[PDB]
């Protein structure tokens, strides 16, 4: 029945016609393909090459790691050089981008403050004003964590820290909480210009609390200076250099397993309970030896 | 060794019905006139088995249920919901999301299968409890004799080789030899197809033991007179109990809607591994790891696989059924709908199928011209014209002259349908009476009967006399019936139009000559005459008594004559009209005698007016019947005597050579042998039946058709399909039917088979570019179970795009349900359309969330890493896992909306396969529902609260609403054009390529 | 801020439209 592979004169199935049908599909997908192009296309013409036309997704940025964990997780011996060394890599390759001999530019460069300061504000959107200057960080803004060339440099070695970053969104101007502060535990009184964050065991419940932290910021401050913000996107800003503040853990249990969780605070910052990095950041580690 | 048992059930019989009674005793060890001893009849009832019939072999249990549940689609559907479960299994290599997937899918699977199965089976069985409320068996208790004396005992007690009597009314308990008889009439009409009531004696006549009358048979009632009779046959040895089991024993084979079901399989099955395959060979070419390649392996077969389908085709099936129930035609079976329009030959019953299978008044003799009567059921032919007295005087002579009178309890039933206690041709006589001249109650009773002659067992004339109920003159009235040529013998005087005169050669020669073509017509014909008495001779007191001749039997008025036969039921010749219309071959099939199966067969035109057999070909010519060229008749009468002698070639010669045939005078067995034979050809055949003699028959025909009321139970047992108000003009209502649900189950199955490209596309090119997945499992679901239901149900009450009974019949190897051609347009082309219109609503949705098309190759790999939370789109801003998930997600909702949007447009043009829209329309109110309710859900879905959390859809922007409408608009207008170019040009390339 | 959305509004439109949508469906297959 099926056995109708090739005889006279058809090609398995029917081949008398077969250029026929294969012209057509070719000039049909061709059509198709084309139309498809097109609808693409005028889209394409749709969209602002400064400014996405939707931001309402990215609206409570996230705070990030340096070390990203297979799950938030850093784990790690005090001994063995192998033992840390994704970590350390990581850390290294993500600060590789903020020395001193990379921003060397002074026509794409700019120095900002050696103190929190208010938010810079260049133009509008659009490219009327040519490609924009970027504030400058110097890796000595976290002291004792990546520390220039001096220290630590086991990067935590002895004992744990984390860099936490915000998450980049074009044009976003983040607004610290008030000088009415509600109960924001421990912090300095550079409200005015920072986007603060603290660091606690368990999140509003009994706690295993054992830790000591020690966090570097620019000119000593626990947070985010407002002068690096608004971003300016990909395009306006290429070689932009954002924020960095390190937290370090120097006091802890070390062969027990403890959760960290890092809260950014303010009005312009939200969190989700879904999305465990919206607005708020965890890491478990246990250095084990 | 059972297939030997059928082998000798399927041979035609034999008999000792031949013997001398002495030998016959001698052999059976029994007297004729005492019967047998009654401690030797509980002997043998306790020795074999009792008088009965074995209870169909067959008592399925409930658990028949997992009939419903495997076929060959629900079979798809299984298949798949184990590789989905296979998948997941495998999916517990890790830790991994299909908790909400991969189960999640298989158990749909699962659930489809059972439900579908759930809801066919629950049709199958409502059917089967409504055929169960038609089931009344009333015990007969036969009669015996036994130690001579006569004893009346439950029938189920009678034993091989005891004297039984039968009289009139009496059902025959088992096969008899018949010994002695008197006036007796058994009705042969179901067993043998016999139609008028053959008469039983002692003397052999026929050397088949069917046709012969000193043998009585098992389930036919004697009709009249008394005979007695030694018991050859008991209980499942009996004629009626051989043909019974041959008929629970044979096979359904696959009905052809099923088959074509099985060949679409076929064709999914076939793209879904070759995809399958060739996609898990290029996932192997790039990266991905065996494990993720056979996950993909697994998850493009089951994608192929629709799951919705089931439910939409048993669905539609089942509206059509319920159609056919609601026109009293109902279907044992689900897939039995489809059947008739998918046969070429119908294989018909005579009596009690295409006829009544009761004797009526046909023909009436008046002033030497012939009448027709109405000899419809329901009345709805033409009256004769009844002015004339003669009419009057002949009405009053048969409605006097006659045993017959109605019944107690029929006054409110119709004239014709009513019982009536009788003989055959007493009862058509009354029933004409009480219906044409008014009633014959009063009518019978106003001229009281003096002194009768019942039929004499000689000559069988019948006389009566009786008084004058006239004004004018007194004298006694007398009349008489009987045979035309005894009748013609005693008579002398002829009447016309209200006065006498003598016989003059010429027109008793018209009347030799009339009742010699009533005769040749099939009919059994009555000749009716009387005369009024000299009273000036036979005084008002005077008694007459029935030893000397009182009334001069001779020089006698003769009236005329009046004939009748069991007519075509009223709806049947049209009906063969309209199948032989369609290009249905009809051929009649009946156990009755030759003379008459033919006449039937013109009557209902089965044989059409001056074709010729061979031997009317013969007789013209006036040749030996062997000289004529056989090729030069186009219809055949064939003789079950030569069928017997038949081979394989000789029948297949016979029913390719003639285009109108008649199988007369044939057994059981060989109704089987001749739908067989039509099967040879390997052409679908349908049977309509009767009686139990069409029990193997009907079970072997594609479709069987039962007469659910002048249909027997075996028979009944046997068809796959029963008509409850016994019309025949079912039969070509259905093959219409049939015929179209056939066209409407391509646009269904064409209409879902189209979404398979847009669902399965995504997941392909997911694994070929690595951008995020477009489409998730859940909205699929949404699109495949959800949405299109009512659209793909709505499809099935699509119209007849042109009129159908005019088309020929579908060739089964030719056109086909699935074909290459609907795939060509499925899959090929409009199903890539809609692809193309998700993919851009998609790009829309990422492109103005920030990722820029060209930026979202590879990103997948990152996008799906849950701990990557710097993510950057092509403004260089990061996104978190969640929100870009979130993104993702209300980009499955786009996705699936867009699905439904071009499904507007694909339902649109899939409501039609050659029509354009505009000339069909849209008149389909459930269709429009359709679309109403399809959007309607898609929107709640979307917009609903809290959807995010369940189904992880999400509320589009509004203007994403209409990223899919130029895509939908193109397979509009696409397809239009498709649709007028194959119109305009039916050569037709576009009509080779495409039309389906 | 460009960073809302008025969801609950469109989230309206659609199921608002879902109720006509639907009882005009009904309409429809209810012909009388
Ligand atoms: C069936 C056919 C149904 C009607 C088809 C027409 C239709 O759907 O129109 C659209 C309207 C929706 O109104 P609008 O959304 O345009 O109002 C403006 C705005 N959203 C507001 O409320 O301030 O939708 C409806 O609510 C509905
Ligand atoms: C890149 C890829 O993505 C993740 O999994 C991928 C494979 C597998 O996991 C699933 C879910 O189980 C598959 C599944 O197999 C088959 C489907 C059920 C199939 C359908 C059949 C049907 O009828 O409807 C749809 C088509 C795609 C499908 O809908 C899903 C899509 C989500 C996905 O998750 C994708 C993992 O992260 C993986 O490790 C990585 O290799
Ligand atoms: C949005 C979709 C638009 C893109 C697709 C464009 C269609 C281009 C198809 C390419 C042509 C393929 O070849 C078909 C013709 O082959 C030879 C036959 O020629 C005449 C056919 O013309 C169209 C078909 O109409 C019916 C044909 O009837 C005339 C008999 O033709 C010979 C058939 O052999
Ligand atoms: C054909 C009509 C197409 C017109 C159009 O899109 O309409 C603009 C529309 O959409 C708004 O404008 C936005 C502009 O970015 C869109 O992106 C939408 O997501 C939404 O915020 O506003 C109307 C009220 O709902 C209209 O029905 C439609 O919903
Ligand atoms: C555009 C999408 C469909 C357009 C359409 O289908 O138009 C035809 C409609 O017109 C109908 O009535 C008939 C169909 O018999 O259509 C012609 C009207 O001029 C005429 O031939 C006839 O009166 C009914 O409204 C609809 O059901 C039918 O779709
Ligand atoms: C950074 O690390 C240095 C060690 O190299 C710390 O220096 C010590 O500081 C403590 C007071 O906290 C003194 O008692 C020690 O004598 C110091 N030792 C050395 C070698 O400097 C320094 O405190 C760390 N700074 C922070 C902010 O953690
Ligand atoms: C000639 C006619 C019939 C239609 C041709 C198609 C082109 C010219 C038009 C018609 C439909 C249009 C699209 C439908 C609506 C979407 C959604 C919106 O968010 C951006 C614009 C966008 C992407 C449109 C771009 C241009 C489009 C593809
Ligand atoms: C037959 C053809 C013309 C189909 C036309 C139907 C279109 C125009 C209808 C069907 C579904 C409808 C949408 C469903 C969702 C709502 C959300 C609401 O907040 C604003 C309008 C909006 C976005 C609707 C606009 C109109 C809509 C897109
Ligand atoms: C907040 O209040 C403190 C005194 O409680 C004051 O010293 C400080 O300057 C205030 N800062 C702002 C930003 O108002
Ligand atoms: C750190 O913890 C140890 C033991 O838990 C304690 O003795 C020590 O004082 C702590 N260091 C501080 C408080 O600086
Ligand atoms: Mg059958
Ligand atoms: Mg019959
Ligand atoms: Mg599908």
């Amino acid at each position: 029945f099926i056995w109708n592979s090739e005889k006279k004169e058809f090609l398995g199935r029917t081949g008398g016609s077969w250029f026929k049908i294969l012209l057509f599909y070719v000039i049909f997908y061709g059509c198709l393909a084309g139309i498809f192009i097109g609808t693409i296309q005028v889209m394409l013409l749709t969209i602002s090459e400064f400014k996405p036309t939707y931001q309402d997704r990215v609206a409570p940025p996230g705070l990030t790691q340096i070390p990203q964990s297979q799950k938030t997780e850093i784990s790690f011996r005090p001994n063995d050089p192998q033992s840390y060394e994704s970590y350390v890599v990581s850390i290294v390759r993500f600060l590789e981008k903020y020395k001193d001999l990379a921003q060397k530019d002074d026509m794409i460069f700019e120095d900002c403050g050696n103190v929190p300061s208010e938010l810079k504000e260049r133009g509008e959107y659009n490219n009327e004003r040519g490609e924009r200057k970027v504030c400058r960080f110097r890796l000595e803004w976290l002291g004792n964590c990546s520390g220039l060339n001096d220290e630590t440099y086991g990067y935590k070695d002895g004992k744990p820290c984390v860099i936490i970053k915000l998450n980049r969104v074009l044009g976003f101007k983040p607004k610290p909480p008030k000088n009415e502060s509600l109960e924001t535990y421990p912090v300095m009184k550079y409200n005015p210009y920072v986007l603060p964050v603290h660091c606690t065991g368990k999140r509003d419940e009994d706690k295993e609390k054992v830790g000591t932290m020690e966090y570097f910021g620019l000119g000593g401050y626990p947070g985010f200076p407002l002068q690096y913000y608004p971003y300016y996107g990909k395009l306006l800003q290429p070689k932009y250099l954002q924020p960095l503040m390190a937290v370090q853990f120097t006091n802890l249990t070390m062969d027990t397993e403890i959760r960290i969780e890092c809260k950014a605070y303010g009005e312009n910052i939200g969190y989700s309970e879904k999305d465990r990095f919206q607005g708020r950041f965890d890491v478990k580690i246990e250095v084990k030896s | 060794k059972e297939r030997d048992m059928d082998e000798l059930k399927k041979e035609v019989s034999m008999d000792d019905h031949k013997l001398s009674l002495d030998e016959l005793h001698r052999k059976y060890g029994t007297d004729l006139s005492r019967g047998l001893t009654p401690a030797r009849a509980a002997e043998i009832l306790a020795r074999d088995g009792p008088n009965a019939l074995t209870p169909p072999p067959t008592t399925p249990e409930w658990v028949k249920f997992c009939r419903q549940l495997f076929g060959g689609f629900s079979m798809l559907l299984w298949i798949g919901a184990i590789l989905c479960f296979l998948a997941y299994g495998i999916q517990a290599a890790t830790e991994e999301e299909p908790q909400n997937d991969n189960l999640y899918l298989g158990v749909v699977l699962s659930a489809v299968v059972i439900i579908t199965g759930c809801f066919s089976y629950y049709q199958e069985a409502k059917s089967s409890k409504i055929m169960e409320s038609f089931k009344n068996m009333v015990p007969q208790q036969a009669l015996v004799i036994r130690n001579g004396e006569k004893m009346s005992i439950n029938a189920e007690e009678v034993v091989v080789g005891d004297l039984v009597e039968v009289k009139g009314g009496d059902r025959i308990p088992a096969d008899l030899r018949i010994i002695s008889a008197n006036g007796c009439k058994v009705d042969n009409s179901s067993l043998t197809g016999e139609s008028e009531p053959q008469t039983r004696s002692p003397d052999f006549t026929n050397e088949n033991p069917l046709e012969t009358r000193n043998i009585a048979f098992f389930s036919t009632n004697c009709v009249e007179g008394t005979a007695r009779g030694i018991v050859v046959y008991t209980g499942d040895r009996t004629v009626m109990g051989r043909i019974a089991t041959l008929a629970s024993g044979l096979e359904g084979g696959q009905t052809p809607i099923a088959a074509e079901i099985e060949h679409f399989i076929h064709i999914i099955t076939g793209v879904a591994v070759f995809l399958g395959v060739s996609f898990f060979i290029l996932s192997l070419i790039l990266e991905y790891t065996w494990l993720e390649a056979v996950i993909f392996l697994i998850g493009i077969i089951v994608a192929n696989v629709p799951e919705g389908l089931l439910a939409t085709v048993t669905v539609c099936l089942t509206l059509t059924a319920k159609r056919m129930a609601r026109k009293n035609c109902l279907v044992k079976n689900l897939e039995a709908v489809e059947t008739l329009g998918s046969t070429s030959t119908i294989c018909s019953d005579k009596t009690g199928t295409l006829t009544q299978n009761r004797m009526t008044v046909a023909h009436m003799w008046s002033d030497n011209q012939i009448h027709e009567a109405d000899t419809t059921e329901n009345q709805s032919g033409v009256s004769f014209d009844k002015t004339s007295a003669t009419w009057l005087a002949l009405s009053r002579i048969a409605g006097l002259c006659n045993r017959a009178v109605f019944q107690a309890n029929q006054e409110n039933l119709p004239i014709l349908k009513r019982a009536v206690a009788g003989d055959a041709s007493e009862s058509a006589l009354l029933k004409c009476i009480e219906l044409c001249c008014g009633s014959v109650k009063e009518m019978r009773e106003r001229y009281t009967k003096i002194v009768e002659i019942p039929f004499n067992s000689t000559n069988k004339y019948q006389l009566s006399i009786h008084k004058n109920p006239n004004t004018a003159e007194p004298r006694h009235l007398l009349v008489m019936k009987g045979a035309p040529e005894r009748i013609l013998d005693r008579c002398s005087s002829i009447l016309i139009h209200g006065k006498e005169q003598p016989l003059d050669e010429e027109l008793k020669d018209a009347f030799q000559n009339a009742y010699l073509e009533l005769g040749g017509l099939g009919e059994r014909v009555l000749g009716f005459c009387h005369l009024f008495l000299p009273d000036e001779q036979f005084p008002e007191g005077f008694q007459f008594d029935t030893d000397d001749v009182n009334f001069p039997l001779d020089n006698l008025c003769f009236v005329g004559l009046i004939s009748m036969i069991d007519p075509p039921r009223a709806a049947v010749p049209d009906a063969v009209g309209k199948c032989r219309s369609a290009g249905i071959k009809v051929i009649m099939v009946t156990g009755d005698h030759p003379i008459t199966a033919k006449a039937i067969a013109k009557g209902v035109g089965i044989i059409s007016e001056g074709n010729e057999t061979v031997e009317d070909i013969a007789a013209r010519l006036n040749i030996p019947v062997s000289q004529v060229n056989p090729r030069d008749a186009k219809a055949c009468v064939v003789h079950g005597s030569d069928l017997k002698d038949m081979t394989s070639e000789q029948l297949d010669d016979i029913l390719k050579y003639h285009t109108e045939i008649v199988f007369a005078r044939t057994s059981p067995q060989q109704k089987l042998i001749i739908v067989e034979g039509c099967q040879r050809q390997g052409a679908i055949v349908a049977v309509t039946g009767d009686g139990v003699n069409d029990s193997p028959a009907s079970k072997k025909a594609d479709i069987g058709v039962a007469m659910g009321i002048a249909g027997s139970d075996v028979s009944k047992q046997a068809a796959d399909m029963i008509l409850l108000d016994d019309n025949f003009a079912s039969i070509v209502t259905g093959v219409e039917e049939g015929r179209l649900i056939f066209d409407n189950l391509k646009k269904s199955i064409a209409y879902t088979l189209t979404s398979n490209i847009p669902e399965i596309t995504p997941f392909l090119i997911f694994i070929i570019a690595n951008i995020p997945l477009p489409l998730g499992t859940v909205t699929i679901l949404c699109i495949d179970l959800g949405t299109d239901m009512v659209p793909a149900i709505s499809l099935a009450y699509e119209q007849a795009e042109s009129d159908i009974m005019k088309r020929q019949p579908r060739n089964p190897k030719t056109d086909k349900l699935v074909n290459e051609q609907l795939i060509s347009m499925a899959y090929g082309q409009i199903g890539m359309i809609q692809a193309l219109g998700g993919f851009f609503t998609y790009f829309v949705i990422l492109a103005e969330n920030g990722f820029l098309p060209i930026h979202l190759l590879g990103l997948r790999v990152n996008w799906d890493d849950r701990w990557i939370n710097d993510v950057e789109d092509s403004y260089g801003q990061q996104w978190t896992y969640e929100q870009r998930k979130i993104v993702e997600f209300t980009c499955h909702t786009p996705f699936f909306v867009t699905i439904v949007v071009v499904q507007w447009a694909d339902l649109v043009i899939c409501k039609t396969r050659r029509n354009s829209v505009f000339q069909q329309g849209m008149k389909n109110k459930i269709l429009i529902f359709g679309l109403f309710e399809e959007t309607a859900l898609a929107a709640f879905l979307s917009y609903c609260p809290g959807m995010g959390v369940a189904l992880r859809m999400y509320p589009l922007k509004p203007t994403w609403w209409f990223c899919a409408f130029p895509y939908s608009l193109l397979i509009f207008v696409y397809d239009e054009v498709r649709k007028l170019i194959i119109r305009r040009r039916p050569g037709g390339w576009v009509e080779k390529e495409t039309y389906y | 801020d460009p960073f809302y959305y008025d969801y609950e509004t469109v989230r309206n439109g659609g199921l608002i439209f879902a109720a006509l949508a639907f009882i005009v469906g009904l309409i429809i297959i209810l012909s009388k």
